[PDB]
Parts: C-alpha cells; sequence; structure tokens
C-alpha cells in the first residue's frame, strides 16, 4: 500500500493526532474569548 | 449575526494547536491566534460562502506567522545575530505522549515539512487544501509528507 503517505496503521500517524489531541486539552486562553465577546459587542453597535 | 463567532469557537482550538505546532518560541504562539482572531474578524465579509472556513482561518495564520518570522529575521540581522528557539509544552494530561520531545522532534524538521505533516497528519485537511494554503502543487504537499514522515519515524524512534 504505498499510495498510503500517512500509514493509517503507522504509530506515526497516531502520534500527530494524539499530539494534536494534548494541545487542545488545555485551556483556551480567557483573553482570547474575551475578544470574540468584545468583537461581536463593536458589531451590535453597528 | 452571532453566526460567524460560533464557527470561530469550533475552530479556534484546532486554530491553537496549529499556531503551537507551528511556531518556534513558546511565548509567541498565543498572540499569533490572537492576530489571526483579530484579522479574521475585519475580513469575514471576504470569506467564500461554501467553502473551507478551517483552512480559510489556517491561512491566515500561517501567513501571519510567516510574516512575523520575516520581521524577526531583520532585526535579528540587524541587531545580535541570533535567533532563539524555544520549547515548553506541559505534559500530557490525557495520555502518555512526551509532547516536549515530540515538539522538538517537528522542530527538527524543515519549516516546509512541518507545517504539511501537521495540516495533513493533524489538521485533517485534505492533500488539495493543504496545498491551497501552502500555496503550492499537490505533488509538493505528498513530497513534503512522506520526507517529514520518514524524517519524524527516525527521530522519534518508532519503526511505524
Amino acid at each position: 500500500f504505498g499510495d498510503d503517505l500517512l500509514g493509517v496503521n503507522s504509530e506515526i500517524a497516531r502520534k500527530l493526532r494524539q499530539f494534536y489531541l494534548e494541545i487542545q486539552e488545555e485551556a483556551l486562553p480567557a483573553r482570547l474569548l474575551e475578544l470574540l465577546e468584545r468583537l461581536e459587542q463593536a458589531e451590535r453597535f453597528g | 449575526v452571532k453566526d460567524f463567532k460560533q464557527e470561530l469557537l469550533l475552530v479556534l482550538p484546532a486554530l491553537r494547536a496549529f499556531a503551537i505546532s507551528l511556531s518556534s518560541k513558546h511565548d509567541k504562539a498565543e498572540d499569533l491566534v490572537q492576530d489571526t482572531l483579530m484579522k479574521a474578524w475585519a475580513k469575514q465579509d471576504s470569506f467564500e460562502m461554501g467553502s473551507n472556513l478551517k483552512a480559510w482561518l489556517f491561512t491566515i495564520l500561517r501567513n501571519e506567522f510567516y510574516s512575523q518570522m520575516r520581521k524577526r529575521g531583520r532585526e535579528v540581522q540587524d541587531s545580535d545575530g541570533v535567533f532563539i528557539e524555544s520549547v515548553a509544552i506541559h505534559p500530557a494530561q490525557y495520555g502518555s505522549l512526551d509532547l516536549q520531545d515530540f515538539k522538538k522532534a517537528l522542530n527538527m524538521l524543515s519549516a516546509d515539512q512541518r507545517e504539511a505533516i501537521i495540516l495533513i497528519g493533524a489538521s485533517g485537511f485534505s492533500y488539495e487544501d493543504a496545498a491551497a494554503i501552502c500555496g503550492c502543487a499537490i505533488g509538493t504537499i505528498k513530497s513534503r509528507v512522506s520526507r517529514a514522515r520518514n524524517r519524524l519515524q527516525e527521530l522519534l524512534k518508532v519503526d511505524r
């Protein structure tokens, strides 16, 4: 299965998904959420 | 409309993970996401209906990131002369993967290989969409993915 570049049964394909997941386990910074709220608020007054 | 905001909240965690994976400095990744959010909000009306929003957002972050690297590279060239590369990731909260080691392995890759393997192997983009993000051909992404994958296997000492 040479056309399978990522390797559906490879350990590296799994580790890539794991790394991506573990990063998202961490809390999304409040200032980022607060910024999003403030952007929406500014649109509202328009 | 609340709709664009709610769409962002869905993509925001993956967007942050992309920035951290891409960054060469641990304490600069979080500002990169912030700047991306501000630019995306301003350009939200230029988002083509029916297209990939995640790819649209990742493109903005990617381009802003390389823009920062070019600017920082000029300031380094006109000052001390040393680029600082730093890795600082809290240990895995859910599983057992050594995140610090994996990130260090990612940094051993070229800039093109690192981004390609993240977009394809982690971000869930198709070869077509990843090519559009990087502004290259599909064949280029595929070769970059293959080289990055083989290097990571040797780096992380995994036979698969």
